[PDB]
């Protein structure tokens, strides 16, 4: 129907003549080198041409070769037809069984629920992480946001979660990697075959290997299916690794769309395209959504846009620190800088409320102290503040234990914590009862009886 | 019609006019003859980066493009020869052997075309052996400040894969001529060099020159990984390339972020990165034709990032990080006293882990990384007039005895064999209680003799990690005999 | 032979027909006022047009001028007949005139980077100062900063090393001032011509004084003059008065191109404007050129791309310590401090090695126990260790050394010691030996046995 008119990078404009100027959101194909080569409209620029993004290798492109335009926004299958196996951002079968797939079918871009047709719980699900049931939990229909720098076992963190919940479940789970390493999809998927519960999740995966716009569209390929399984059947699980690979592949072709650069050289549009994304996993009065993911943060800086904005879309936020991780505490979440919505004392009750706060604030109180003594050695402390590190101390290394996921890597075997037991420790040890023993009896070990036995070995 | 002429050049950017028939990524040809690749595609003109020298391109030149785009001699003729970046350019001998070709620019493997890493990759330090172990189609940073062993680190690993049936590649990014013209002269008198190609961009090459030389250097070694066989390559600093790249980056006018780096610079290393990996059965199958007929390859791939004042949580170090699937900190200061394979256990990791070991590897292996990041935990004490000490002196004085293990000499890697000195020897009591410091070092040589000898049957454990519930007590033997020799 | 279209600061741009466009590197020749004003094109500008730099100052120019191309990418005088002699970026004789009779005439532009050009060695430059060829030894065809500054005799430790490889090797050396003030030009000048050195370097000068065309280039002007002495089989020194000015003057030029910035305002060709200066210097097999540079390290920032930069590339560091030429030992060299790669491995030899490393613990177990002193009685001091600070107070004073250059200043004759006699001097002060002699006996000679004569004369 038109032809190519310039070709930059993923940018490819289009040249239509205004009988069919492709609607803005909008698919196309193009015969390159070999095989069929999806473009989607971007922008109407003036003229009867047209800003796209190739959905695979732009490279082979000529300048003037025709493209066919269709009417369909995005192709991708909805239902349980797409339980079985793996997907694209395309919506094609990536997996070798070609999909027996939809009875159906949506288009990626989708609008976020009415405002009165959003619901909302406070029925609480238990982890087994003893920081994260303690420090900041979750009902069901609630979306949980893992911070962390690169290496802070950022991926382990979410798979640990994953094996938590995904089995209290008993529902549609539906993982959706974009911009991750595709030897730990290889795995999950394999990992996950042998337990036998595929047949209850959603594979979708846009590599980090992949080009831009397999990447800033994933997200929604991932989360359209998501929304399918939510607005019939109610209990939903979205998992999604490094929400930032998505912001971070919009910013690769902010440049080639045409637009000034925003702080940081990042979009100036970051506000809307985190927005419209993040806006759309919700508990909808037809069912909820429970979901986790994994929001990368740059160079460590907690104040880099993509973090900064995308924290208000949270209702849980746990953040892992490399200070923390420098250490030896392997659940490197900061207990101090990570929060959540829902610590509240009519939510959660009063003793877990009064217990998260006490070890937060003697965790803070040691913060404090942390100065003077680098400067001026222990012996400078009251006995009272003396004893405040000394409690802290117990406290932060208690925070740590052993995933089972995490067994590959390392000797030790895991562990699973129960909530219950998260506040009898905590609590315990801030009582002053757990004193006597030293600290390594309470680093990497799971409820306090463990602490207690470890103790005696050393 | 298929030519152009020059309109503009400058800092190794040039613009043709013209080129009706040019596409995205296509190689086209200039007089030389030197080649240039198409970035742009602007309505008129046509953006290309000069693969070279640039001083003599002027106006009106005739530009005649090529068929493909971007792609240079892989195949098997390649090793025990140095490469320049693009392709076929030799170093000294005139010939070179293509099986065909192949694209430096390519898409990694699937999502469901892949198999879980099982198999080792030893390094031949003992350190890293241990308690980070590399494996077939595993990406392993080797990140640290200048001059702490990181090159040093990088080529006794190729040579320790002298005849493991792994066939190595080394790419210099941005690297004095110098040092790597010294590089390869020790690569083949230690031997063997050819066992390793060797991609080469100088310090002094063309910026493209250099940001691309990893992808040619990795295309070369994708050859053996589609072909069922495996392959190891170790891009040298990725940090000189990501600078090269900032530079065309900038050049082209586009917009700077993080520390003046354009925003797809996590995508110009995580395509790369993403290149190595292990290929399971069926994609071996399909790529060779029937031909292989029941094999998996491999690309295991250790870059090299260089950090400026331990600063870890920098731009680029960090994207690499969270690229590859574990990493190796070789520390400044430890290097400085004498602990020269410089890794920093408890924050050097490998999360591929347990499955990159052999059997009589993770068995023992696991008591090494106990001791290690936890005798470094009471580092107050630094051995003195004793307290506590049956607790205390022990774990201390055993652990400090151990670090001294891991300590080595490079050009000299240890096999699976000389890993009875770590596995035995060390963790669980034999040379704690006779050998002194100094002692403690020394003595691990002469035991290594002493089954040179008494242990040619050893050299089967080694062939297959076993640890066969006999060969427990059998190994156990050994040991008690050299307390009768050194 | 062409017209000037515009003129911006030293920016001037020329236009000529388009079949005879200039090449990149090359040099035009306008005629402003009295002077040529020699220019260096920089870019093959769109639409016939070329821009330059100008070698002189930009004013006067009329706009619509003529300019004559030539082949030449502006060469300069190279060969014996320079040495002795002042010159300017242009090859010009900026001392007053001796008119400098060349022979031959070579571009400045030259790529020195070869291959199998270069050889296999890895020989060591003695230098025959005792300090620098035991605690920081000189790689032939190697890089070595310079770090001190003024009144620790920086000069006259080039003017000896300049000697050295004069007298006791054959070649010669080459000076570059770049970007330094033009007092200390003079200055060094007659310090030169008084230590009867000037006679064996070519110097170049392009003080702060000039444009940011010359003091850009200057530092290849005299690379190249060096690389003359190299094909003609020599073994040279080449000293850069700063690096540091080189690479911020090429911040000037790459911001006048209208250049985007780069990280912290540097330009985005910092990395390979480096690695061609650098990888130009280096030991072919015919020759071999060999470079000691004065850096400056901004704001005391080695982490600042300048630094950082050229650090990646030098492969010795001298450090003169103020505190070291108090007490009076003058190669005010910092024996720690003072790092060279090509000590650390094998590669001097095993014995070297040694020596060097065993002078680096005496001297530094001696600085441990010297506030161990001065606080508590040197009785308490165990016998090895006040043995160590009677051997380290020992070897610190014979580290110390007489230059010729120096004998004018003082009036004594000063020497040149082997890599060996200073190895048999060192190891055999430090492994139970000389004990009985005094710790005058050290000051100020050569071998060790001039110092053993020297306790005879007290
Ligand atoms: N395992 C080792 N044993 C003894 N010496 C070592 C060892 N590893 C490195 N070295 C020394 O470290 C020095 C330099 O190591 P090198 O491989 O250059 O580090 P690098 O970080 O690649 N430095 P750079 O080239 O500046 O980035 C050499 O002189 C070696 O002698
Ligand atoms: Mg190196």
């Amino acid at each position: 129907t038109g032809k190519i008119v310039q070709v930059i990078g993923a940018v490819v404009d289009v040249e239509f003549p205004q009988d069919a100027v492709p609607r803005v959101y909008d698919a196309l194909e193009v015969q390159n080198g070999n095989e069929r080569l999806v473009l989607e409209v971007q922008q109407q620029l003036g003229g009867g041409i047209v800003r796209t993004i190739a959905m695979g290798s732009s490279d082979g492109l000529r300048r003037g070769l025709d493209v066919k335009d269709l009417e369909h926004p995005i192709e991708v299958p909805v239902g349980e037809a797409t339980l079985g196996r793996i997907m694209n951002v395309l919506g094609e079968p990536v997996d070798m069984k070609g999909e027996i797939g939809e009875e159906e079918r949506w288009a990626i871009h989708r609008a976020a629920p009415s405002y009165e047709e959003l619901s909302n719980s406070q029925e609480l699900l238990e982890t087994g992480i003893k920081v994260i049931d303690l420090m900041c939990p979750f009902a069901k229909g609630g979306k949980v946001g893992l911070f962390g720098g690169a290496g802070v076992g950022k991926t382990v963190n979410m798979m640990e979660l994953i094996r938590n919940i995904a089995i209290e479940h008993s529902g549609y789970s539906v993982f959706a990697g974009v911009g991750e390493r595709t030897r730990e999809g290889n795995d999950f998927y394999h990992e996950m075959t042998d337990s036998n519960v595929i047949d209850k999740v959603s594979l979708v995966y846009g590599q980090m290997n992949e080009p831009p716009g397999n990447r800033l569209r994933v997200a929604l390929t991932g989360l359209t299916m998501a929304e399918k399984f939510r607005d019939e059947g109610r209990d939903v699980l979205l998992f999604v690794d490094n929400i930032y690979r998505y912001t971070l592949a919009g910013t690769e072709v902010s440049a080639l769309l045409g637009r000034m650069p925003s702080a940081v050289g990042y979009q100036p549009t970051l506000a809307e395209e985190m927005g419209v994304l993040q806006e759309r996993i919700t508990s909808t009065k037809t069912g909820s959504i429970t979901s986790v993911q994994a929001v990368y943060v740059p160079a460590d800086d907690l104040t880099d846009p993509s973090p900064a904005t995308t924290f208000a879309h949270l209702d849980a936020t746990v953040v892992l620190s490399r200070q923390i991780a420098s250490l030896g505490i392997y659940p490197a979440v900061d207990p101090l800088d990570s929060t959540s919505r829902q610590l509240d004392p009519l939510v959660v009750g009063q003793e877990h409320y009064d217990t998260a706060r006490g070890v937060q604030s003697i965790l803070q109180r040691y913060q404090e102290l942390k100065d003077i003594i680098a400067i001026l050695g222990m012996d400078e402390l009251s006995e009272e503040d003396k004893l405040v590190v000394a409690r802290a101390r117990k406290i932060q290394r208690f925070l740590s234990q052993p995933f089972f996921v995490a067994e590959v890597f390392t000797g030790s075997p895991g562990k699973y914590v129960s909530l219950k037991d998260t506040i009898r420790g905590f609590k315990g040890i801030m009582e002053g009862e757990y004193d006597h023993l030293p600290e390594q009896a309470f680093y990497m070990v799971g409820s306090i009886e463990e602490a207690v036995e470890k103790a005696k070995k050393l | 019609h298929n030519e152009g002429t020059i309109v503009s050049v400058s800092d190794g950017v040039i613009r043709i006019h013209g080129l009706a028939d040019c596409m995205q990524g296509e190689m086209i040809s200039l007089p030389g003859n030197r080649y240039a690749i198409a970035l742009n595609l602007e309505r008129d003109s046509v953006g290309a980066v000069v693969m070279g020298p640039y001083a003599d391109l002027a106006e009106g030149m005739k530009v005649k493009c090529t068929g493909r785009i971007l792609e240079v001699p892989v195949g098997r003729g390649l090793l025990g020869r140095v490469v320049n970046t693009l392709g076929a350019p030799i170093d000294g001998k005139g010939p070179l052997d293509h099986d065909g070709f192949s694209a430096v620019e390519a898409i990694a493997p699937g999502v469901i075309e892949r198999q879980s890493v099982d198999q080792p990759v030893q390094t031949g330090y003992k350190a890293v052996d241990s308690m980070i172990p590399i494996g077939r189609g595993q990406r392993e940073l080797i990140i640290g400040d200048r001059q702490t062993g990181k090159t040093a680190l990088a080529i006794d690993a190729i040579i320790n894969q002298r005849d493991s049936g792994i066939k190595c590649i080394y790419v210099a990014i941005g690297q004095k001529a110098s040092t790597i013209s010294n590089v390869v002269r020790k690569l083949e008198e230690h031997g063997a060099l050819a066992n390793t190609i060797v991609v080469v961009a100088t310090a002094s090459e063309s910026a493209a020159l250099q940001y691309l030389a990893p992808y040619a250097g990795c295309a070369m070694g994708e050859y053996f990984r589609d072909r069922g066989e495996d392959a190891l390559i170790i891009y040298d600093d990725l940090s000189k390339q990501a600078v090269a790249y900032r530079q065309i980056s900038l050049l082209l006018r586009r917009p700077p972020g993080r520390e003046a780096f354009p925003g797809d610079v996590f995508y110009l290393h995580s395509r790369l990165l993403e290149r190595a990996a292990r290929v399971n059965a069926e994609y071996v199958e399909a790529f060779t034709k029937g031909e292989v007929k029941g094999k998996t390859g491999s690309l295991t791939a250790l870059p090299i990032i260089e950090t400026q004042a331990g600063d870890v949580s920098a731009f680029v170090p960090t994207n690499v990080i969270s690229i590859t699937d574990g990493q190796i900190f070789l520390e400044t200061n430890l290097f400085n006293a004498g602990i020269r394979p410089a890794v920093n256990p408890g924050i050097s990791v490998s999360r591929v882990g347990g499955a990159a070991q052999t059997k009589i590897m993770k068995k023992l292996s696991g008591g090494i990384r106990t001791a290690l990041a936890q005798y470094r935990e009471l580092a107050a004490f630094s051995q003195f007039a004793s307290d506590l000490d049956d607790a205390t002196r022990k774990q201390l004085d055993h652990g400090q005895k151990v670090t001294e293990l891991l300590k080595q000499k490079q050009y000299a890697p240890m096999s699976v064999a000389q890993q009875s000195l770590v596995l035995f020897a060390a963790e669980r009591g034999y040379l704690a209680d006779v050998e002194l410091s100094k002692i403690g070092s020394f003595e691990a040589a002469l035991l290594a003799y002493v089954d040179r000898d008494h242990a040619p049957l050893m050299q089967e454990i080694n062939q297959t990690g076993g640890y066969n519930d006999e060969i427990e007590g059998k190994l156990k033997g050994i040991l008690d005999s050299f307390k009768a020799t050194q």
